[PDB]
């Protein structure tokens, strides 16, 4: 009959939005504020809701946050503008098995004069009489050792107005009418590894194949286990590095295998075999600090690359110092099979397929 | 921190001051932290422009007309949830604001 | 929106429906500190109004009398003759004068209810 | 002037309420960061008021009874005899019951 | 009586704000100005207007030059090329003029690299320097950045309204009786010229003279026409461009020519010009003198910005002789203008900063409209200069910013419980 | 009785924001803003000036601000190259034997090509051997020009609340920095402090109005500085008497070096100037004052700030611009028991490594014709070594220098909202 105006309305809406981190990492100077020691979820009874894991902005904000802080990051580091000389370069006859190369070169001082000779070791993917890889083409960075990048758990957490909502349905397949639906403040903690064919730790699903319009077109599948394999990964070289003055404070740091778990993996397998009919970037990559690049070796034997074109950008070289002297299996990408990957929305996509972001509006009216 | 759900409307009446004190809790947090009060005035100025201000229910002396929805009291208030009656009359709100706003 | 901005007071007592409740309508940092002031100014205007007697209504009227020395101006041409804008300058140098007046009166309305 | 008896009682003090209400909203980053901050504590403040019976008095009285666990003293010994310093010392561990209750008490009033 | 607070209440004061940029929707204008965008007569207004004192004119003369930095900070610098240049001569069919003209010049960068410059942008000492080599270090304009005019609107912030006069007679100073409100000014297209005044507004009726103080003598005497005079501008030399890399991912663009070297130039007709000094004698005689003689003439002197027409068309900087023009004695077919090209250009008075403008490959057919004027017992008028306010002063010309103040009192018949 | 809700209610908590400057060069570019105290009557407040935040806010403003300068100004890197020196030798005191030196080096010029060959005058400090030499800090760091333009001569900045909070200010008169203060009043903004960089002395900040006042946190503690603000001012007369000249070298595109040029007459030592009578009424009065912690006529005894750096074994001045660094041991030489000038030797230094730090250096351009400066000291660091207990000038961390003038003041937020029993029911 009347017109009734109510303002704490329990009402809202698909949106978009920036969402803030919280917990001498590089994501120390980022995720700034702790979390809450109580997540206080809470359950929506009775409620309904369409998720999906695909168009996701906050893959996409994961995504180019972390760009953004890696690019911070480097930034201020030391840039390996006299590197670019012609290199003389030989070969290792030291106790060496069926490569390393032992290399020199004419070098700056902290001073504008008196040029030094420079002996250092490099691995021969960063080598092409030689010059390194991409020097005439980008700019080198050095990674310098102050700062660590080891991928600490994260949690996205909602600006004031927002919530982010999670879906608990254990056969959740990415998308669709999710029940069981309840709101958190902040989001588990999603660690940030990098990675290609296989996706290493993050989370289980306690076997869920899940993938935008499988079966028909060149797509990604995310396999999520419910089993973890660990797999042990080593560098069994005991390396040393030698500290050079490039410039007045500047300086430069001069200069493998992984063990399958046997039979888990055979399991693991059976597990995702026979499933795919019910609906029916060469290597796998990782950072131990080092990019091993590894050989998919009896999966479907590694190499160290230190020079690192990475997001798949060109101009950004990284340059990797060497480091002085156990991973979980958790998914995988695959392509119709043979593993597929390479992008980090995907790789990202995982662990927050449960998760939207919601628009609070307190505002309705409804008639007395 | 919301949890009237898929509970019925009228069911929330008393959690809606619940709702209403979680609204107010680099230069992209300064942005949003203004973005976030903006918000907020402007709903109080809209609550303050219709012949109210302070209240969590309003009610001033606009009639309802049932053209907005082909539903008797009973049948809209109850059996319903607040996010179902905003998906049936998304449309038809401006033109409640503009008599709240004439009154 | 300003429309009949030259009119006479009287003309304009019923125009204060507009030139109000719009103050919130949407290097760069100027931009930034530009929406900052427009929040500060309306929320200025709405804490005095709050702090006086008398909020929410485009006209109240309260119990500090007028005192004709500040402007020594009668009916014979206020609300008659003369526009807001006339107004504004024929008064303006009186406004915290009157601004003081109207917050010792409510602070006593306080004191009194307080008591009641 | 702003905080002048300070030191007096409680009851004094708040003969002249509106000079500590007036006053609270009066690189250069700071200033903005200083700006929005202002804005802020102002509107949780006001939001808070609001979420009680309360609007736009200084000395609003709301329907939640006194507890004797909060304090128990005289009448006299509250609004005499002892300044707003320490009483908010005094009942600091039960502001936040207080104001719960005071939400409430609105909440059962919207009939 | 007693005492009444009233709210919104339509008054205003003179004030001073932040604008903000707005367009009706890889070009600099368009990329920092991303806000899409009626009119309210004031019956019975009457409002001061100066258009001497403006602040709009100020915030658009700071934005222009602000946005113009950022543009350019991040491309390549061309501190390299700052090295003993060698240069001969160009006499690979080169007609009767120009023979003062693009030399050929050889750097030692190592590499060995060769480019053509304008005479302009060399200095001696075949022993050669870039100009603005010893100070004002330049940087390379990004060849993917158009600077290509766009209309911009100014508006108004929340509390804030631009009056515009509509007084089709107004000279920039005093009362204005026919005014409106608005919350943006329409668009005006940032355009940067000098002498003449290209592709502004148009007077309602027959020719407007501004001047902040007609009778000093040393102001601009700004001069609106009613309709507009074409002119057809051209560099017809079908250029080349040669792409040098200078380092790893940074790339220096030279000047590579095909076909015949012409004189670039600007044509304007004999009637049209004529026409139109008529009508700008005839609203000089209202302010100098009565039974007098007015005389055209060109600049006095000056630097090349003043002598010459500053022209910028295609992304080319052009410096254009017009002593063609304003040549003749008033009392009671077509012009051919030569012009002359730089590419080491010093944006307005900034003497200390310097950029490069990459060539464009192939000729420039240009048109522009000149909308108006800058000029400098009988009397005697040249074409003068300035520093670019003067030129946003004709189109922010009818607008002020005023602040609303919604809040006053009047006494009463009312008094509340 | 009923809860009654009280808006405005004057109450407070100590608390921790961010303070914006105002002032009646630096600074004067910076502030922006220009320039009354309300006394609280029975209102007894703590202070603490050891724990006090605005030490730190002011220390990480003036380091802001002091990198905001100079970052736009000229890179000297082009002048780290081996250059050869010989001493001066000429005209000289016989005191300044390889103190000043003649140098000459090849370097950049406008072009990327061709070379110019320069010299100038160094003085001992800024240059080592490796007739050889390298300039410090060449080594690490690097070194930035600062703009002839920039003045750093302090001017007083007045530390203003933003708006919701309200500094506290102590005005007992011999109040040593902390517990209760009786005397409490209520300012929006500081008196305005002179950020000046000192170190052994304090220099031109507030006197004590009755008598000197020893403030240190756990006095009985050894080996924790002590400052001591000082009843009346002693007087102190610097000059560094070399008519100097500069030459403007072209390194680069517009990019100006300015090397110190010869000099005009005679070379001769930099010094400073205390009256003895007024220096020895001064420590009588320190003295005093120390026996009331460290009693029982203890001999006192005063003695020289012996091994460390330059920064903290010598007092620094920055007088126009220039950086004095003085020898002090003619000072701290006494002993006391219960019962007419000094001049004092100064070196000049031109490349600093200011604020205790290793990634940065700034050049000092020199300055023309001779420069002089009369300063106030109007307090002392002290640091302190069982009987014959002994005291050292102490210094060299910069927040103690700001305490000595910020020790009166605390910030507090309002937070006018509260709760008290009524007789009023709704
Ligand atoms: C998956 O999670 C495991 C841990 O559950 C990650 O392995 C751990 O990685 C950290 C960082 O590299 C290792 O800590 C480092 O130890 C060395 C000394 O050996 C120390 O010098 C470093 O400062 C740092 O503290 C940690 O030891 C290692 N855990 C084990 C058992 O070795 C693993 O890297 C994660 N996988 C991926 C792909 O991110
Ligand atoms: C005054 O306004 C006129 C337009 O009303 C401006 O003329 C326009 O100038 C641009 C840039 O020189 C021309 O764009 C070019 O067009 C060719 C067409 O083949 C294209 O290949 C180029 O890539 C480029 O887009 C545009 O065509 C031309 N408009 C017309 C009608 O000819 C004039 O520049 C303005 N004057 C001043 C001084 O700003
Ligand atoms: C303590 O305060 C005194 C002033 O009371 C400071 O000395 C003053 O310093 C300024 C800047 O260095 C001197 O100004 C200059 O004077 C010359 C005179 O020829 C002029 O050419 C310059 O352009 C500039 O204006 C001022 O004369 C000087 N005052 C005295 C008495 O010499 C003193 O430096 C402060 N102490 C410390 C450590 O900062
Ligand atoms: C360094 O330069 C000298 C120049 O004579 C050359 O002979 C030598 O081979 C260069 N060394 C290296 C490692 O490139
Ligand atoms: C691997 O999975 C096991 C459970 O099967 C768990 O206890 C262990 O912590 C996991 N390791 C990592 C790196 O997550
Ligand atoms: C899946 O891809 C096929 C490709 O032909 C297309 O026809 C079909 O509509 C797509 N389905 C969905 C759900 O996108
Ligand atoms: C892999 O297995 C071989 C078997 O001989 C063993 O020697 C090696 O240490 C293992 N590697 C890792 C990383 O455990
Ligand atoms: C793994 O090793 C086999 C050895 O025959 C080789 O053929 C294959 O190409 C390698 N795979 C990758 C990704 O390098
Ligand atoms: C403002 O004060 C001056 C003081 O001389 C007075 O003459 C003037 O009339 C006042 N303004 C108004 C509007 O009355
Ligand atoms: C301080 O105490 C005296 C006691 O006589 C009283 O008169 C005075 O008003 C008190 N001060 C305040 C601020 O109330
Ligand atoms: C006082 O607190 C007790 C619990 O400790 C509660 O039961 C009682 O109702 C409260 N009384 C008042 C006046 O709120
Ligand atoms: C303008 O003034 C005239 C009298 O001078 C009056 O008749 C007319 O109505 C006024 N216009 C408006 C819009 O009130
Ligand atoms: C270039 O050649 C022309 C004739 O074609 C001549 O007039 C001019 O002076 C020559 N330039 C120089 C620098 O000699
Ligand atoms: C520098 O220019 C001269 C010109 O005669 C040439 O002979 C020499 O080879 C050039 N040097 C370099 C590095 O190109
Ligand atoms: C205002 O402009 C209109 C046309 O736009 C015209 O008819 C009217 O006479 C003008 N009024 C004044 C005061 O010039
Ligand atoms: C130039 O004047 C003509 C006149 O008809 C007009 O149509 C054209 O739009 C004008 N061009 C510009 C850039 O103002
Ligand atoms: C410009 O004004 C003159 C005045 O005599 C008139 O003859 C001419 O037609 C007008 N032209 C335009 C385009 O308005
Ligand atoms: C502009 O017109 C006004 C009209 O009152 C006159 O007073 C003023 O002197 C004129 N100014 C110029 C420069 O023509
Ligand atoms: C205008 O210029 C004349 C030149 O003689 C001068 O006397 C007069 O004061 C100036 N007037 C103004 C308003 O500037
Ligand atoms: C200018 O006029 C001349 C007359 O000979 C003609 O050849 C030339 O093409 C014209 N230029 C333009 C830009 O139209
Ligand atoms: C002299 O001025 C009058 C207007 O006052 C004008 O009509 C007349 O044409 C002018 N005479 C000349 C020669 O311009
Ligand atoms: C153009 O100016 C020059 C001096 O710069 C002068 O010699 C020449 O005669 C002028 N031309 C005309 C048409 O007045
Ligand atoms: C400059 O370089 C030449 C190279 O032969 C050397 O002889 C001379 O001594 C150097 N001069 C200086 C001041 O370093
Ligand atoms: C500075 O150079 C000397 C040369 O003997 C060296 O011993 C010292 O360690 C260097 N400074 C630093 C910070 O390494
Ligand atoms: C130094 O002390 C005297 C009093 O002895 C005082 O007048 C003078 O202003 C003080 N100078 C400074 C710089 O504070
Ligand atoms: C400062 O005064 C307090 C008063 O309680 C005392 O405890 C402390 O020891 C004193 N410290 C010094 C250095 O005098
Ligand atoms: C003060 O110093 C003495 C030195 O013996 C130490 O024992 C005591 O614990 C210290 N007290 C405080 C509060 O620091
Ligand atoms: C310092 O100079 C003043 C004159 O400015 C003089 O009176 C005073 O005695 C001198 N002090 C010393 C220690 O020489
Ligand atoms: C300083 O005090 C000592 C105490 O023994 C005395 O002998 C000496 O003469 C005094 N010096 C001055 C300058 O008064
Ligand atoms: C302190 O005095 C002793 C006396 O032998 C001397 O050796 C030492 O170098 C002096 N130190 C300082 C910093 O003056």
């Amino acid at each position: 009959l009347w017109v009734t105006v109510y303002y704490g309305v329990p009402v809202w809406k698909d949106a978009e939005t920036t969402l803030f981190c919280a917990s001498h990492n590089v994501w120390a100077t980022h995720c700034c504020v702790p979390t809450d020691p109580n997540p206080q979820e809470i359950h929506l009874e009775n409620v309904t809701e369409e998720f999906n894991m695909w168009k996701n902005n906050m893959v996409e904000q994961m995504h180019t946050d972390i760009i953004s802080l890696w690019d911070q990051s480097l930034k201020p580091c030391v840039k390996l503008t006299p590197l670019c000389v012609t290199l003389q370069c030989t070969n290792v006859t030291n106790n060496i098995t069926d490569e390393l190369k032992n290399c020199s070169f004419n070098m700056t001082t902290e001073l504008r004069d008196k040029k030094q000779k420079v002996y250092s070791l490099f691995y021969r993917l960063d080598v092409v009489e030689y010059r390194l890889i991409n020097c005439n083409t980008s700019a080198i960075t050095q990674a310098c050792p102050k700062v660590s990048f080891e991928p600490i758990p994260i949690h996205y957490c909602a600006p004031a107005g927002f919530a982010i909502l999670k879906c608990k349905d254990k056969k959740f397949n990415g998308t669709g009418p999710c029940t069981n639906v309840s709101t958190v403040q902040c989001t588990h903690g999603i660690k940030p590894v990098v990675s290609t064919q296989l996706l290493l730790n993050g989370s289980l699903a306690e076997v869920i194949i899940r993938s935008e319009n499988i079966t028909n077109n060149a797509k990604n599948i995310l396999v999520q286990l419910n089993e973890s394999v660990q797999i042990n990964c080593t560098r069994p070289n005991n390396n040393t590095r030698k500290s050079i003055r490039i410039g007045p404070g500047q300086w430069f740091y001069a200069t493998a295998h992984c063990n399958v778990s046997k039979a888990t993996w055979n399991e693991t397998l059976g597990k995702v075999v026979k499933q795919l009919r019910k609906h029916f970037v060469t290597t796998h990559s990782f950072n131990g600090g080092e990019f091993f690049y590894c050989n998919t070796s009896g999966l479907f034997p590694c190499r160290i690359k230190q020079i690192i074109n990475m997001w798949q950008r060109i101009g950004q070289a990284m340059y990797a110092p060497p480091i002085q002297g156990v991973s979980n299996i958790t998914g995988l990408i695959l392509t119709r099979f043979r593993p597929g990957g390479g992008d980090m929305r995907d790789n990202w996509r995982s662990e927050l397929y449960k998760y939207k972001v919601v628009k609070i509006e307190p505002l309705g009216v409804a008639p007395t | 921190f919301l949890g009237a759900a898929g509970s019925t409307m009228g069911a929330a009446s008393m959690t809606l001051t619940v709702q209403a004190r979680n609204l107010l809790s680099g230069i992209k947090q300064l942005q949003a932290r203004v973005l976030a009060v903006e918000r907020y005035l402007r709903d109080q100025q809209l609550l303050g422009i219709w012949g109210c201000s302070g209240k969590l229910i309003c009610c001033t002396n606009v009639p309802w007309n049932s053209t907005w929805s082909n539903r008797n009291l009973s049948e809209i208030w109850d059996n319903m949830t607040w996010l179902q009656w905003d998906k049936e009359i998304s449309n038809y709100t401006q033109i409640i604001y503009g008599l709240l706003e004439e009154s």
